[PDB]
């Protein structure tokens, strides 16, 4: 779809527009070579919709926190 | 009955026959979703 859902459009529709941007302005034969081109578009999209990275850093924080107080 | 004119003309239309075919059988993917492969094509979508 793309709308929001109290309005505007969803919390990651412009990211993912981005990359579909990118894929437009690639020159690629196949639809896989576009995609393989606009990958860091692709992970930018992916990054927001789960944030991943940044549990990993959190997660990380933590288990080193936990580390120097049980020390 | 010229026989040499009548098996040049079957073998041209032979020949004919056979480029047409190969010509024929290059034949790219029609999907609409395939963009990238057709990006030349005139299509307008109403969606």
């Amino acid at each position: 779809s793309g709308f929001g859902l109290q309005s505007g459009t969803a919390r990651c529709y412009d990211w993912y527009m981005d990359y579909l941007k990118c894929m437009d302005e690639s020159k690629a034969p196949m639809i896989t070579l576009r995609k393989q081109e606009c990958s860091e578009w692709l992970e930018d999209y992916n990054e927001c919709l789960h944030r991943d990275k940044l549990k990993l850093r959190k997660l990380l924080i933590e288990r080193e926190k936990n580390k120097q107080e049980a020390a | 009955v010229d026989s040499q004119a009548e098996w040049y003309a079957e073998y041209d239309k032979l020949e004919k026959a056979r480029q047409k075919r190969r010509i024929w059988k290059w034949r790219d993917s029609d999907s609409r979703d395939e963009y990238a492969i057709n990006a030349e094509e005139p299509v307008i979508y109403i969606r």
